[PDB]
């Protein structure tokens, strides 16, 4: 959040409307959300074997 | 007669302001505009907070 208002201090320094700059982040966020979500794949596929090992991938990185 | 002072009676209670004279009337335009200020911004989508 503190990023995107950084970059939104130079912009309003150059005469950009803040609404004008508000318009902009709204387009841009759902253009890296479908983005992002194209690239992720399905691991519901596996078995319950398998599927524990995804729960053990993501635990060690909130730890 | 009761004393030497003999204060002079006031019509209005102490406290009161004045009126009257010139400017008066315009002290409330001027009250009006200020606050009209401050949500003239706010008017229009483009507007602000």
């Amino acid at each position: 959040a503190s990023a995107l208002l950084d970059q939104a201090l130079e912009l309003i320094q150059k005469g950009i409307h803040p609404i004008k700059i508000a318009n902009g982040f709204d387009e841009a966020a759902k253009l890296a959300i479908s983005k992002l979500e194209e690239t992720c794949d399905d691991i519901s596929a596996s078995n319950d074997e398998l599927f524990r090992d995804f729960l053990l991938r993501a635990a060690k990185t909130s730890l | 007669n009761f004393g030497s002072q003999t204060p002079t009676i006031v019509v209005l209670k102490e406290g009161t302001d004045a009126s009257q004279g010139k400017g008066q009337i315009i002290s409330n335009i001027n009250a009006c505009v200020a606050v009209q200020e401050a949500l003239k911004p706010t008017l229009g989508p483009l507007g602000s907070d």
